[PDB]
């Protein structure tokens, strides 16, 4: 069982740029195959048989190699060409997959757009103490989120989770929830919701007052 | 020609499943038809796989009988037996047509592909909350919305808004497991003007939980 | 010269109305004929199989009963043979192949009631031997029986009427209407000089003997192995290996089976009694195997599709083949009537499903079927023996009907020619006419 | 006859040298027929673009539909009458001469002579096969490696023409079969013995079926599926329709002479007013690959659908005879490019025409005019060329349906019989004795 | 290789019904479908017919819209309209399957049948009647029993025993009508030495209706 | 449309006999069928183009004609043909079968098998009343039936079904169905059915009392 490995793990190009990636197999391999992968859909049949494109694919893609080192290539790729893709093959059983490759979208910077909301009177009425904080539109990806409760830098009850990069946009966001007992809650005024994040030399805050 | 996987859902440690893919299209025979499957966060790895009239079968390196493949060519199905499940077939399984240019054959044509959750959790429907701008929330421009579904297993839940009329500023961010639990949150960005003028409608849905909610986003008291 | 060709070229194709019109009889009667022959062999392989029935719980009984029966079908088969007719026996081609060639005698009023009788006695004892042979003189034989009768002058309605009646002969033994007229210009027609044969004619013929054949046999195939896979095109060189194979095989065969010829003769010395027990006995031999091991014996159809689709293990397939190897030569060599053409479509089909059984394993990535080889060299011997592959391959494309294989069906076919060449091999059919003509311009 | 049992023994040896050059020979014209194959395409394409691209100005497109087309006719006639007169017309007479040592191989100029004026008019959309560009193109490749590695021997020149002869109208209708079977009963000397090594062929035919489908696999080039089946009591049916293409297919062969002639007129020889009346008709077709897809192009994509029975009773008259002489005048007017295609195509609609009037008049036969379309479909190439157990061993593999073998041999038979009874000819061999008769003077 | 025909029944005269005759045990496909008919004890008259892939359906001397007949590859399953019905439309309605010898067409396989009446009257279950032996009881070798299957419109019922497992000494006796409502018997013979030890039941099915009664046949109190 | 007519619509034959029905028409058809029709079953095709007979159809079928008479033979019919016999030719569209010939045996006596039920509970609890009787395998078809309520011979208010020819054996059997109202059959008490036939002169009775 050949062991493909796809080659940058992640990587983002601009929109008209060559992109190439690698599949450095552990032995000869023949003709292998590539797909594509779209966040919540089934796997395409971008490229097969080292080069030849599947009927259908858009001409800027072209894919080659031999023996050992096989890439694929978007001669200048655009944005619905952004997903992630795995080589295949089958020159000798049983057949194996990569890796695959994050073909991520580079663009300009984007600033957090944050927005504390309070626990919803349905939670509350059930000893529920949740208050969201979005973190909206942005790039790069990387940032963070930190919660004061009247002073008092908090961190236990947090739930980070980031969406990937808009299929309609470019920009990534963050939700971070905080969670409590509805008496914990209704012993503090204070609410805050920090965030720090290149396109800022200081913190976006954004809270609010349980009155 | 499309390619229906079922089947799928929420076991429990050592239990067993059956999966079920429908084909339509295409004359099934004369065919190959192959398991692969992703689990969540990792790569493709095949699972097995059935020719025509049934006479062969293959499977990935695996136990005597950790896996069973097969084929009703009368009714223009591929099925696929787990047994003895660990929490490493909690994955993602998609069903494929098998094809070939010069004969070093790659999968032709996939299908949506169901999900199996291997867990001892119980099924548990969600709690939906509406999100709301705050006390102090400033009416400016631009408003941002969303409603939070805490407390379901196993996923998934799908949330739209005002029934998928609102493609266009949404943000539904994957879920979180806690405690045995899931959690994922929405957010809907719409134009000042239009609330709390209009109405914004969240949708989530657990079919697990054989639950549906349309929580309606209101203004503040 | 470029004035005469011109000319000429004005003139090519315009067979006499006279010849275009008994080639329809030669062909009409050749259909009839072989139809009621193959009829008759059937009729007989079944009175068999009914008195095996007939006494079912005695045990050494039936051995015996099979034995004996078969025994005196070749028996009857032999004597007819080597009494009123000695060309009746072997193959039978060969004898037409000479005639065209005017080196061998038709004597019809002979070999047709000798050939025939003494074939069903042949084939309906179950013997392992062919129908091609058989008709394929019975062929020609009528030919000139009608050549003589409404009499015909002239070299082309002599080769014309000899040839279409042993192309719709062989044409009514498969129902394979183009491998008729293909083995006629490929290699029963003279093969080293010029010949007035019309080759439109043969088809009127190969035609209306085809559909006195369809006319009583319709609505069933002799093989049906439905629609196997395809070939890949990086599958294509084990074809051209197993090309091989039967390539070094071939001409191997081809000298057991002459060897054997001479080794037979022997035992009888030339003795008309000797030979005819001798060949009772051998025709007993197969009323046996007929029973105890079915694929052994038999003219070797009902096993095609069997081995074709798999059902023997791959142990069970090298018994057959040895079994058969042997089988087959005994009673060709053995100097009885009947063909050697399809036991050979047998022996590839065998060494084929063999081939592909070991490649379905060796190579999971190919996806291959067992199959696919089989009827790869299923028309290999065929190549490699008689050395005539285009008629080979055609025959079995027409009775195996997987059209797609073609690519794979031909490197196999050729690479046996090609490996049979190079390694001395010689066309089976064409030694046997010239050892028989040999031996008579020896005895001077 | 002593001399006989000696040859008997040493039947079918032909030298591993020319096995091999086979081997070649075949690789090659594979490796062009594909290209030129290729280039027929881009070029079909590319005019096929620029309709699209004013495909708002009506008359502009009939325009640039006829001049797009006019100017690729004419490159294509240019090149004949300039460099190499014998790329004009089909250019399988001018091997099948050759075969008989009558005719020469001018490789160094018919190949890229054949080669470019085909693509030009095909790519024009003229009604033109591909078999005689390739068949000729096949052969002089052959010759081309005779001389290269030098090989002597009437063996050696005789083989290797005649396998690269079939090699090419394999690759042409991906047909191997068909391919060895053209040579052995139409190209190789119809009246004398020749020394050809059929052997030699095959292993030619087959390196270059490999190419063709190395490069166009996975796609057919004609798709009837599987069409029903011929009950006996419906093969007189296939009779009637042979001797219909029998008595048609010499008349057909009297127009494609005649109008060779009358065509002559026109430009008297004149490279100038031949070239012109080239790009003329050459002109007219990409005009009709317009305004009636049918009546103009190579033939096949339209043969699936008059098989499957997509055109009324009307249309197909129409179609027959809007053919018959689109196919004349771009045959008869030498331009480079086989008329065998041409005929697959006219034999199709005449037999799917005689197919629904038949399904007419017995609807106790159950009948499906399909069968009788592939059942005629290799009739013209049996009444024309009057070369029938090629014809229908050509369609029996491009589609596929075994079980019309019967009618189709009845058909093809038939034709030739009547064909012959009412003093037809082989076209392909008339115009080698017009060829050589005309050498002579 | 089995014809199934359904959706017979009662209709209004002036009126339509749609017969359907799902195929199974071959490949329908290839298939020239058939339809015939038969009209109380009177002979056979063929409908119409129609080849493979629909592309000819030739009818019988008709209006040409009384009849239409069509079919579902795809499902393998034949079917029969018939509009502005009379009485000369009250039949059995075949369904078969065609093929030829030498080439003259024939009815190779023919299905059950389907009932078609015409009738303002209305469809009526049947009522089943258990008919045990007199406890004047002589109990000889062989004991008859027998169940009366009363008032159902309209015909035919059918009727087994122990589902057909008694097939052996049956009678089912033909139908009568009685003022709109039909009304039949049927009787068994046995040995006592299989009843009352075991279980005699007769099992009446009225498809026009789609009821299905099945009544063990107890003694006598 | 061709318009066949066959022979004796009905005939009667002891096995042994040699059979033969006919099938004539308006015009010439060539290469018939017939079919069997056994009592309550879908015909199945029994011989084709004239004179071929279908699978596992006994030799004792022959069958030929030619031209516009036509014939199918039973050379020593059995017991087990006992059918009816439509003949077909569409070869001359439309195809049109044949009227029938329902052949019949004639085999030695049979007597009748009387056997009687009450009215069971059910059918009195919707207030109705049937005292069913019987008469099982017996030859020939002719059967009296006779009923007595209470030694007075009833005669309205009765029905009598036939089944037809067996198939194997050749008897008939019958079925005399005598209906009243709840309370009409309770008033009277002993019921009595009564069967008079060709193979005994003492007529077979069966009879119950209403208590």
């Amino acid at each position: 069982d050949i062991v493909l490995t796809q080659s940058p793990a992640i990587m983002s190009a601009a929109p008209g740029d060559k992109v190439t990636m690698t599949c450095s197999a552990s032995s000869s391999v023949s003709y292998i195959h590539w797909y594509q992968q779209k966040s919540g859909t089934s796997p395409k049949r971008w490229i097969y048989d080292t080069s030849k494109l599947t009927s259908g694919v858009p001409v800027r893609f072209s894919g080659s190699g031999s023996g050992t080192s096989y890439s694929l290539t978007i001669n200048t790729m655009e944005a619905e060409d952004a997903a992630t893709y795995y080589c295949q093959q089958w020159s000798s059983h049983p057949q194996t997959f990569g890796g695959g490759t994050k073909l991520e979208i580079l663009r300009a910077d984007a600033a957090p757009t944050v927005s504390i909301f309070p626990p919803s009177s349905e939670q509350l009425t059930s000893g529920g103490a949740s208050v969201v904080c979005f973190l909206n539109n942005f790039y790069p990806k990387d940032i963070n989120v930190k919660w004061k409760i009247d002073g008092s830098e908090r961190q236990n009850g947090v739930l980070n989770s980031w969406t990937d990069q808009d299929s309609k946009d470019s920009t990534y966001s963050m939700s971070s929830t905080l969670t409590l007992t509805k008496d914990e809650y209704e012993r503090h005024n204070s609410y805050t919701c920090e965030a720090t994040h290149k396109t800022s030399t200081s913190p976006i805050v954004k809270s609010f007052n349980r009155a | 020609v499309r390619l229906l996987e079922s089947g799928g859902g929420l076991v429990q440690p050592g239990g067993s499943l059956k999966l079920s893919c429908a084909a339509s299209g295409f004359d099934y025979s004369r065919y190959w038809m192959s398991w692969v499957r992703q689990a969540p966060g990792k790569g493709l790895k095949w699972i097995g796989e059935i020719n025509p009239v049934s006479s062969t079968i293959n499977y990935t390196p695996s136990l005597k009988d950790k896996f069973i493949i097969s084929r009703d060519n009368a009714k223009d199905t591929l099925y696929l037996q787990i047994s003895k499940v660990r929490s490493e077939d909690t994955a993602l399984y998609y069903c494929a047509r098998l094809y070939y240019g010069y004969g070093y054959w790659y999968f032709d044509v996939w299908g949506a592909g169901t999900t199996v959750t291997v867990s001892s959790a119980k099924t548990t429907p969600p709690s939906v909350y509406p999100l709301a701008p705050g006390s102090a929330a400033a009416a400016a421009s631009m408003v941002t919305l969303g409603c939070l579904v805490k407390g379901y297993f196993p996923e998934p839940v799908t949330v739209t808004w005002n029934s998928g009329s609102l493609a266009a500023g949404v943000h539904t961010f994957p879920a979180v497991l806690q405690a045995a639990l899931y959690t994922l949150s929405s957010s809907v960005t719409v134009p000042s003007s239009s609330w709390p003028s209009e109405t914004v409608t969240c949708n989530v849905a657990h079919p697990a939980s054989s639950t549906k909610v349309d929580k309606k986003i209101v203004p503040r008291a | 010269r470029r004035r005469q060709l011109i000319r000429q070229l004005l003139e090519r194709d315009k067979t006499p109305l006279a010849i275009l019109f008994m080639a329809a009889v030669v062909g009409t009667l050749v259909g009839l004929a072989a139809v009621a022959f193959d009829k008759g062999v059937a009729w007989l392989q079944n009175q068999r199989m009914g008195a095996l029935v007939h006494t079912a719980d005695n045990y050494p009984l039936l051995l015996t009963v099979a034995f004996l029966c078969s025994a005196v079908l070749a028996m009857f088969g032999y004597f007819l043979v080597r009494k009123y007719a000695p060309e009746a026996g072997g193959s039978g081609i060969p004898e037409i192949e000479g005639a065209l060639e005017d080196q061998r005698p038709v004597r019809w009023w002979r070999v047709l009631p000798v050939k025939f009788f003494g074939g069903l006695g042949t084939l309906g004892g179950g013997m392992v031997l062919g129908r091609e042979g058989p008709t394929v003189q019975i062929g020609g034989n009528i030919g000139r029986m009608v050549l003589d009768i409404f009499r015909l002058k002239g070299d082309e309605a002599r080769h014309t009427l000899l040839a279409t009646g042993a192309a719709a002969g062989l044409a009514a033994a498969f129902n394979a209407p183009l491998a008729g007229i293909l083995f006629i210009i490929e290699e029963m027609r003279p093969q080293f000089r010029y010949t007035l044969i019309s080759i439109k004619a043969v088809f009127i013929g190969v035609i209306m003997s085809t559909i006195m054949y369809r006319i009583f046999n319709h609505e069933v195939a002799l093989i049906d192995v439905g629609k196997l896979s395809d070939a890949p095109l990086n599958t294509l060189w084990l074809y051209l290996i197993l090309g091989i194979i039967f390539g070094i095989f071939g001409p191997i065969f081809n000298k057991w089976v002459l060897g054997m010829q001479d080794l037979l003769h022997r035992v009888h010395g030339g003795n008309i009694t000797k030979w005819v027990l001798m060949g009772g006995a051998i025709g007993g031999l197969c009323g046996l195997l007929g029973f105890v091991a079915p694929a052994t014996s038999g003219g070797g159809f009902n096993l095609i599709p069997i081995a074709t689709a798999g059902n023997f293990s791959m142990g069970m397939l090298v018994f057959i083949f040895v079994a058969r190897v042997i089988t087959t030569l005994l009673c060709f060599s053995s100097g009885a009537p009947g063909g050697i053409f399809a036991p050979m479509l047998a022996l590839g089909t065998v060494l084929g499903t063999a081939f592909g059984m070991v490649a379905v394993e060796l190579f999971p990535q190919y996806h291959l079927e067992a199959g696919t080889f089989a009827i790869a060299g299923m028309g290999a011997l065929l190549a490699a023996s008689i050395r005539a592959p285009l008629t080979g391959i055609i025959l079995v494309l027409e009775m195996t009907d997987n059209y797609q294989l073609i690519l794979p069906m031909i490197i196999t076919g050729l690479g046996a020619t090609l490996l049979a060449q190079f390694t001395g091999g010689k066309p089976l059919y064409s030694a046997i006419l010239a050892r028989t003509l040999a031996k008579q311009e020896a005895e001077q």
